[PDB]
């Protein structure tokens, strides 16, 4: 039984009960409200008393088009209409501070099983309760849900109640009446009531008849938590997809498109510089030379929103965030799910489960056929599209006596699909097939976790079992067996995912994907816009993306610090991901002895430290975290450096 | 001939399996024996 | 971790600072305008000393709390993180920068059109 | 003190010997022959070579697959393995010097003597 | 101002057939001691040297330096215990007992016999690690004390008079012997103290002066809980005592609390567990059952760290409760399950904590 | 087919052998 | 260059001194039979990259 006393397994589902879970979830939404109340204070452009407000921060930019949509925030250029806005954000920040404090209190006592209220001098029961007095008695026949399946009806009801509350809040406090026309914010109140009716009706149908689907999920907390995470990740991916199409619709122009017209002063952006011999005095600058001379010394300079393209930068920062997470949660749902499939194969409950979500893949025969189809389709697609990108790169670089005429410029999405793209081009045919190939690639590591958590067609051949989920390897036997556990297969899903997770970043930043080299001053790189009649001028090619996008990163003293830090973090993953763990263990031994010897000779007292070294499974953990965190600490710079795609194409240089 | 005999001293073995790969595959004499986490010497070889 | 162990670190830092200060009186470098000869080396050493000292305390501090965290930190750790984030945003508006960008006259510029006009004239 | 890794076997910290046969004479005395890990010479546990064991210059061990070990080692070994390929496990028992009885094997929290231990 | 107690533990073991282990323990407790008199402080020292390894004799020493309510109290013992047979064990030793301005010396010739009510092969075969062993012990005592003080002379007479006039002396002596809550402790550990038997109470002249000489016998039975009976062979690693072994400890107590300091090496810390696996010796049950007697009076939060250091090449096969952290050779226990087991065993629980290396 | 399959992995092992 | 030489010199002093045995493997009771053996397996938190061919790689890298 492999050790589970690690600091990052303290809050595992094994160590918590259903009552503690509720307490844990509540103990965070209260913190989340405290966080949400800080993203509101920071967004005050001018204080209520008249003192100047806070400089633009990315944490408030991604929510500003929403607070403008709800009327809490305004885009007004006048201070009088910008002084009221500040008072409102204070109201909702203080309000979220109060409600957050209640949820933390109702999470601390929930976590400690201490459900006693002083005013009523009576302790409630978690096993059975009326639910908000008479309201629940009429709907749940005076009883509470006894299982996860029976919790669907009551849980659905709660959702209907929350929706109804949001609708009442928009009508009474925000003044948006429910008019059912889908070009105004007033339609978010109308559908807040339609959804509250669907869910309440759906929440009663599931209470009277609890669902029998996935009956085994009731038995284990991690089994249900993982199916929810495989579902929440897909939902989050869908939210990212929907927010990209919607945030740049004509109906969303008053909130997203309006950002272009404003002047933003982000912290860490270029500021008015000064001469080396600068001596600033209160009244005036003396014997000093200061740049611009329009602002005070060391004052952040303005930035034209239109040049920056802030409407698409903010759309990307939100769209990518709910996709970088959506795919992380799909990966974790399979991981924490296969983490539960290891236990049912170890204690042997697998062959007796009648669920077709476990019974369908019982036989190894089908497993190889299912994995052999994901593997064959990934090969026939990651090759068909890579050879197109490589061929397009060769044709435009005039390598091997070829020209941009012989390239895949005539290949584009079919007419049936053309509605999916504003401007159809080979850049769109490639992106669809890259995501298809990028999904089937990281799906291989996921089908492995689902099917080979304990035994594989090869290990059953080699007479071996995978006793744990976090075992690095079985030694150098059979030429080597490293990276065979499902935790390692999770790492190879996160690592392989970085490609499709980058085909999104590139494709939403208006870059070219149909060629490694687009827009460089070479033989046919600048002949794309006219060979294919592109209505837009994409910022750069896959490789030339790094050169162009970084002209704005190097100009910023903070975006460049991220570039440095992000690169420093990423290569350090090589130290713990290379097969040098044995070398590190020896080296440290020399360091402990060396330090002991130095202390001994140098000081009469002898002091030793016994330097520690991480384990492989503990190495592949810190390895993926340093590789993934480093790889997307810098993807932020591509999105936050500006959106530099243009609607004017380039004529051939000739 | 079966005159000489070969053995694993189990307390000494670290389970690297270098011995297992020298054994002819049609004579599957050496094998693996699991009882714990591999990072804690949870596996050994035996003839 | 007492007496000479911490005594040694202070002695080493003092020795490095003295060496950095001493080397300069013979390096033969022209000083920057309105700057003292003794100050330039002293300021540079302090910045160098702080970077290693900050890196060292962070490495042992993360190590100390990686093996000393449990179920009891369920509320304290999330509250402490929020408190640090909060004392940080206040610093942005109380130490790092006082108020939003304003001109010498005290006027504001919040529009691209207002900016464009400013750029031209 | 101790020889370096280069002298003799590197894995060993002290020289290693294995009791290879424990046949008895006409009088019933236990004739113990121990050969070294290298295995090219045959020795018996004389006082001079026991004297090395007092100072840890050598170490003596017995395999559990010995033809004449007398005690039913396989059953006990099989039981412990089942507690936490099971058959074919082999172990090396570290023989130690007891001043009262000479060479004894602390097997399963119960001291034994080579004559008591072997057939 | 919260009942909180802090403690640190450490066990270092050698490889091969060596049973030698180094144990260090420090503790700090914030509740008052269950002692009708405070402050009470105490330092104890125990040293065992290999006097005669050939015959099987060792020289054990014990010094007790305790100040109780400003009253200096000393007890000193020097004895020669050796293994006679599997059940008999003879000890020859001298000691001195000093309280304030009073002191008296004593010499003893004693043997202890230990028998198990049954010895069955099936129990040995089917139970790999037995804990509970039903038995009885018999002590032969020949006490000899020089009576050079008036106070010592008076105690010598009264006893003879009491024996002469009271028929129930063998029974009512158990009440005097186990002073304070010591008598209650008897029932608590499932230990029965049988009536003492006086072979003789004769005054024999000595060169210094009249010397009181006593030759008594007694017995006591353990339901299995008692470690002296259940583990008779394991508490005397005489044959494993190649080098002198010493255990040194001390404690300070008063209204504010207890601070305990314990350290020392001795054999028997590691015992064979079967299948080539070694294991830390089973916790003594009598100390836990005896501490639950005073440890259940104040609610507390535990802060205990148990650092275990193993030999080179030696790795744990299994532990419950599992070690919080593993710095390779040295393993650590703190928090979670282990803090749950410490609160268990500090209040009198005897739940098993196994380590197999 | 296990044996035949193992003769291959054995044909590509971490032990001493002749390499190009 | 001084730091960049002393860094890759560590991998070279280890090839010169720990080709067959090291203070750690004499402690762990192990022999480096070979110059191109990858690891001994997961054992002892793992021991990958311990041969001199691997130490050559960590000098080139
Ligand atoms: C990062 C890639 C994987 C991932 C990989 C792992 C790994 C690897 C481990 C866990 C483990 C845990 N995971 Mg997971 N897990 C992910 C996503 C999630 C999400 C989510 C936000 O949707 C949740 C709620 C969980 C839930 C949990 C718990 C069941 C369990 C213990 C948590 C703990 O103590 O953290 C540490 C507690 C803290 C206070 C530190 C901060 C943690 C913050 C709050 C984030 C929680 C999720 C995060 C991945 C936890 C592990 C951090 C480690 C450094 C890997 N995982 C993604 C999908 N998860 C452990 C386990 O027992 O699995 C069976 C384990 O070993
Ligand atoms: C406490 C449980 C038992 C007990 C357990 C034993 C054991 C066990 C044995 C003796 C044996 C003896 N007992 Mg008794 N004995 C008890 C009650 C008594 C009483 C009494 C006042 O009622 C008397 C007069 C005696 C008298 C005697 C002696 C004749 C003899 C040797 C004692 C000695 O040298 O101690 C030395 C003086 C001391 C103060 C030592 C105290 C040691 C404490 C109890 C434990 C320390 C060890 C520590 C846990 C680990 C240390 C390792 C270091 C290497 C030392 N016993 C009770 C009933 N007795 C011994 C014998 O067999 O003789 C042939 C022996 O082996
Ligand atoms: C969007 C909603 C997400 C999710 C988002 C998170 C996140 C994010 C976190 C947790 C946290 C936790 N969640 Mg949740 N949670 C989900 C659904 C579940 C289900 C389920 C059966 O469906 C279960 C049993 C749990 C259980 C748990 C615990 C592992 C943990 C509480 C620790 C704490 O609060 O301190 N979650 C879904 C999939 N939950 C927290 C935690 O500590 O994770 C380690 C945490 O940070
Ligand atoms: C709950 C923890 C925190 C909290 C954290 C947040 C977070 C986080 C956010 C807000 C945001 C908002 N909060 Mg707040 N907020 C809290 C308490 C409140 C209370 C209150 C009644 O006390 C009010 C009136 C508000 C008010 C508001 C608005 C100013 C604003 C927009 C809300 C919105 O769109 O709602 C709409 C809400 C509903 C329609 C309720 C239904 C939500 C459903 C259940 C989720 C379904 C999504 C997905 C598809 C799930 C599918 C799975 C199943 C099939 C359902 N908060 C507490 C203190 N607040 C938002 C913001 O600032 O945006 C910029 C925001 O994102
Ligand atoms: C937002 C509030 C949080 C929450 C925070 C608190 C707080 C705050 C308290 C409790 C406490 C109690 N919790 Mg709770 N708890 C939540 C969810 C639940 C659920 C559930 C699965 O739905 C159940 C069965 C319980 C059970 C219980 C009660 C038995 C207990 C009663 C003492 C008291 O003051 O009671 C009054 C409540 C009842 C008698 C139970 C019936 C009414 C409902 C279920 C109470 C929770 C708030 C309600 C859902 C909020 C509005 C939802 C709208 C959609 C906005 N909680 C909700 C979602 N919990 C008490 C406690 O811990 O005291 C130390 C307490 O004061
Ligand atoms: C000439 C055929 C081209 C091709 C040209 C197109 C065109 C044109 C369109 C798509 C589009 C799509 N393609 Mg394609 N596509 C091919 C191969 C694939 C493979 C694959 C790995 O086999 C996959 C998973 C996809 C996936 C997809 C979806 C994203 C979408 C679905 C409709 C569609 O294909 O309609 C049309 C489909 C066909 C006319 C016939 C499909 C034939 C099947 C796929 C067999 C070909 C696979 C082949 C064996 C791979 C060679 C591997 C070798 C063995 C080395 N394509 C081959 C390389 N694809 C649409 C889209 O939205 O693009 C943005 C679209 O308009
Ligand atoms: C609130 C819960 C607290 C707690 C509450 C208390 C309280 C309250 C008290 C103690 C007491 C003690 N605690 Mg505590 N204690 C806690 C946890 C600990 C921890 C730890 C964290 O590991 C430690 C090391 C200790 C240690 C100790 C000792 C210092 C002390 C008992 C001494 C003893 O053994 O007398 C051994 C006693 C004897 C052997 C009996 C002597 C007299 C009898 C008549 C002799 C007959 C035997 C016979 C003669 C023997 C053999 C003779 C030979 C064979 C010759 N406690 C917990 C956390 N503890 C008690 C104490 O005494 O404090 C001063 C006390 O009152
Ligand atoms: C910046 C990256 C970096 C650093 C600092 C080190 C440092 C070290 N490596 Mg490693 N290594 C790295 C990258 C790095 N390596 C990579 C990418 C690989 C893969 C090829 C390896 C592979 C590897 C192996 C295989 C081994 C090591 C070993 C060692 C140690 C022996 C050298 C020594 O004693 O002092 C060298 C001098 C110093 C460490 C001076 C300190 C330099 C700076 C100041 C360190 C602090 C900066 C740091 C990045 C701060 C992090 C900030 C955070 C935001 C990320 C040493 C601690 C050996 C060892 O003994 O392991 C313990 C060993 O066997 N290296
Ligand atoms: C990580 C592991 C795997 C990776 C996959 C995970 C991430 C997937 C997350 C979806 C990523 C989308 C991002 C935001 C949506 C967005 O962009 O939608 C708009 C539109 C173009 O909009 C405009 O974009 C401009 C930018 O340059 C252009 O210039 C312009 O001409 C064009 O009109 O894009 C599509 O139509 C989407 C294409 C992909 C088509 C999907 C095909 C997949 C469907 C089939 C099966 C796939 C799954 C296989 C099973 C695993
Ligand atoms: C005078 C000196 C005498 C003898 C020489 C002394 C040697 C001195 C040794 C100093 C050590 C060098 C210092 C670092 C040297 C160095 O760089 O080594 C990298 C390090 C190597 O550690 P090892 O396990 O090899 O052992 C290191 C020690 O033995 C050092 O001696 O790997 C990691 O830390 C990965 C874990 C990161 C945790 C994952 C976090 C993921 C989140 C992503 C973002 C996080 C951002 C920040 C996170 C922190
Ligand atoms: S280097 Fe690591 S992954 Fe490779 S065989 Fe050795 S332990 Fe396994
Ligand atoms: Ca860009």
């Amino acid at each position: 039984e492999t050790r589970s006393t690690k600091w990052y397994q303290i809050f595992d589902t094994e160590k918590l009960d259903d009552e503690q879970v509720v307490g844990g979830h509540l103990a965070l939404l209260g913190v989340l409200g405290f966080i949400m109340g800080i993203y509101y204070i920071s967004g005050i452009q001018v204080f209520p008393w008249g003192a100047p407000g806070f400089h633009d921060n990315w944490f408030y930019l991604t929510i500003k088009p929403r607070m403008v949509s709800l009327g809490i925030d305004t885009y007004s250029t006048k201070t009088a209409d910008l002084e009221a806005a500040g008072a409102r954000l204070l109201g909702w920040a203080a309000f979220h501070f109060l409600v957050g404090s209640v949820l933390i209190f109702g999470g601390w006592r929930h976590w400690t099983h201490n459900l006693t209220n002083p005013f009523t001098g009576r302790c409630g029961n978690f096993r059975d309760f009326r639910f908000l007095g008479k309201f629940g008695d009429v709907v749940f026949n005076g009883t509470s849900a006894k299982s996860y399946k029976e919790a669907l009806g009551p849980h659905a009801v709660y959702m209907s109640l929350l929706f109804l509350g949001w609708g009442i809040v928009m009508w009474a406090i925000l003044g948006f009446a429910p008019i059912p026309d889908f070009q105004t914010i007033n339609s978010e109140t109308f559908m807040s009531f339609v959804f509250a009716v669907i869910f309440f009706a759906l929440g009663i149908y599931w209470w009277n008849n609890p669902p029998n689907a996935a009956i085994h999920l009731n038995d284990d907390m991690k089994a249900a938590f993982s199916v929810h995470l495989t579902a929440i990740g897909y939902i989050n991916i869908a939210l990212g997809c929907i927010a990209f199409v919607a945030f740049q619709q004509p109906s969303f122009a008053p909130y997203y498109k309006e950002l272009d017209k404003l002047v933003f002063y982000l912290y860490g952006e270029p500021f008015n510089r000064v001469s080396f011999n600068f001596v600033e005095q209160g009244g005036k600058v003396i014997s000093g030379a200061k740049e611009f001379a329009d602002f005070p010394a060391y004052a952040i300079l303005p930035k034209s929103g239109e040049a920056f393209g802030m409407a698409r930068v903010v759309t990307n920062l939100i769209v990518f965030n709910h996709i970088i997470c959506g795919v992380l949660y799909v990966f974790a749902g399979v991981y924490h799910g296969g983490q539960y499939l290891l236990k049912i194969q170890l204690n042997g409950m697998y062959n007796q489960i009648k669920s077709i979500w476990i019974t369908k893949g019982r036989d190894q025969e089908v497993q190889v056929k299912i994995l052999g189809t994901v593997m064959a389709l990934c090969f026939a697609t990651m090759l068909s599209v890579y050879a197109v990108i490589v061929w397009n790169t060769i044709c435009e670089l005039n390598i091997f006596g070829t020209n941009i005429t012989m390239s895949f410029y005539w290949l584009k999405p079919l007419p049936i699909f053309q509605w999916m793209f504003a401007d159809p081009s080979i850049n769109d045919w490639v992106m669809a097939h890259v995501i298809t190939a990028g999904s089937l690639f990281s799906l291989i590591a996921l089908v492995r976790i689902a099917f080979f958590a304990h035994t594989s067609p090869l290990w059953d051949d080699l007479g071996l079992k995978k006793n744990s989920y976090s075992f690095p390897c079985l030694g150098p036997v059979y030429g080597g067996t490293c990276g065979v556990s499902i935790q390692d297969q999770l790492w190879f899903a996160m690592l392989w995912g970085i490609k499709g997770l980058s085909a999104v970043c590139w494709y939403i930043d208006g870059a070219w994907i149909a060629s490694m080299m687009y827009g460089v001053p070479a033989a046919d790189a600048k002949a794309w816009d006219s060979i294919a009649h592109l209505h837009h001028h994409y910022t750069s090619g896959i490789f030339y993306y790094f050169w162009t996008e970084t002209v704005t990163i190097f100009s910023s003293s903070h975006l460049s610090t991220i570039l440095m830090i992000g690169h420093l973090v990423w290569f350090i993953s090589f130290a713990v991901w290379f097969e040098d763990r044995g070398s590190r263990l020896e080296g440290a031994d020399i360091q402990t002895r060396t330090i002991r010897w130095l202390g001994k000779k140098f000081l009469n007292r002898d002091v030793n430290f016994r330097f520690p070294v991480l384990t492989i499974s503990d190495s592949k953990l810190a390895g993926t975290f340093l590789y993934f965190g480093g790889t997307f600490m810098l993807v932020f710079l591509f999105l936050a450096n500006g959106f530099y795609q243009t609607n004017s194409p380039l004529p051939p240089p000739v | 001939k079966a005159k000489k005999h070969y053995f694993i001293i189990e307390n000494l073995c670290v389970g690297c399996g270098l011995c297992l790969d020298k054994c002819p595959p049609k004579v599957n004499a050496i094998g693996y024996k699991f009882y714990g986490d591999v990072q804690e010497g949870g596996f050994r070889c035996y003839i | 971790s007492n007496g000479k162990l911490i005594a040694l670190a202070v002695g080493g830092a003092v020795l490095m600072g003295a060496l950095f200060f001493s080397v300069s009186f013979l390096t033969g470098y022209i000083p920057a305008p309105n700057h003292s000869a003794i100050l330039t080396p002293l300021r540079s050493f302090m910045g160098w000393f702080l970077l290693i000292f900050c890196a060292s305390i962070i490495i042992m501090g993360l190590g100390k709390m990686s093996s000393a965290i449990s179920d009891k930190w369920f509320l304290s750790f999330p509250l402490s993180i929020f408190v640090i984030v909060m004392v940080m945003f206040l610093s942005l508006r109380v130490y790092w920068e006082k108020g939003r960008t304003t001109t010498v006259d005290g006027k504001y510029i919040r529009t691209t059109a207002e900016l464009k006009e400013f750029l031209n004239k | 003190a101790v020889s370096g890794p280069w002298s003799g076997n590197a894995v060993h910290k002290a020289e290693k010997y294995f009791i290879t046969s424990a046949k008895r004479d006409r009088d019933g005395k236990l004739q113990i022959e121990l050969v070294p890990a290298s295995g090219r010479r045959k020795l018996s546990p004389t006082p001079e070579m026991i004297r090395r064991l007092i100072d840890g210059e050598i170490e003596i061990y017995i395999l559990t697959t010995q033809p004449d070990i007398a005690i039913d080692m396989n059953k006990e070994i099989i039981d412990m393995e089942n507690r936490y390929g099971v058959k074919w496990t082999m172990r090396e028992i570290p023989v130690f010097y007891h001043e009262g009885k000479g060479l004894c094997v602390e097997l399963h929290n119960k001291i034994y003597t080579l004559d008591q231990f072997f057939k | 101002d919260v009942t909180t107690a802090h403690s640190d533990y450490e066990i270092v073991l050698e490889g091969g057939s060596s049973s030698w282990g180094k144990v260090k323990a420090r503790a700090k407790v914030n509740a008052p001691p269950a002692s009708p008199l405070l402050p009470a402080d105490c330092d104890v020292k125990l040293n065992v040297k290999p006097l005669d390894p050939a015959k099987g004799f060792v020289r054990i020493s014990a010094v007790f330096e305790s100040i109780v309510d400003s009253t200096k109290n000393k007890l000193t013992i020097e004895a020669d215990i050796a293994n006679e047979t599997k059940e008999r064990r003879i000890s020859v030793g001298e000691g001195m007992v000093s309280v304030g301005d009073f002191s008296h010396t004593f010499s003893f010739e004693g043997s202890v016999v230990n028998l198990f009510y049954y010895r069955s092969d099936a129990v040995r075969r089917n139970v790999p690690n037995p804990i509970y062993m039903q038995g009885r012990q018999f002590h032969d005592i020949l006490m000899k004390v020089p009576l050079d003080n008036n106070d010592l002379i008076d105690t010598w007479e009264g006893t003879v008079k009491a024996i002469g006039s009271t028929g129930a002396f063998n029974d009512w002596i158990r009440d005097f012997w186990f002073i304070g809550p010591a008598f209650t402790a008897l029932n608590e550990g499932g230990q029965r103290i049988s009536r003492i038997e006086v072979n003789g109470l004769n005054t024999e002249s000595g060169p210094k002066g009249p010397v009181g000489v006593s030759r008594w016998r007694f017995s006591h039975g353990g339901s299995g809980m008692v470690d002296s009976i259940s583990r008779w062979a394991e508490l005397f690693p005489s044959d494993k005592l190649n080098r002198p072994a010493q255990v040194e400890a001390g404690f300070r107590s008063d209204s504010q609390g207890i601070e305990v300091k314990v350290d020392g090496e001795f054999p028997g810390v590691s015992v064979d567990a079967g299948g080539g696996l070694r294991r830390i010796l089973n916790h003594p049950l009598i100390p836990l059952v005896h501490h639950g007697m005073v440890g259940k009076f104040n609610n507390f939060n535990v802060d205990a760290q148990l650092k275990v250091v193993l030999p080179k090449g030696y790795k744990i096969r299994y532990a419950a409760p599992q070690y919080r952290s593993q710095n390779l050779e040295e393993y650590r226990w703190s928090g979670g399950a282990y803090a749950r087991w410490v609160e268990h065993v500090c209040k009198g629980g005897v739940g098993q904590f196994e380590i197999l290396y | 087919d296990a044996a035949k399959m193992r003769r291959f992995l054995f044909q590509r092992t971490e032990t001493r052998s002749t390499k190009w």
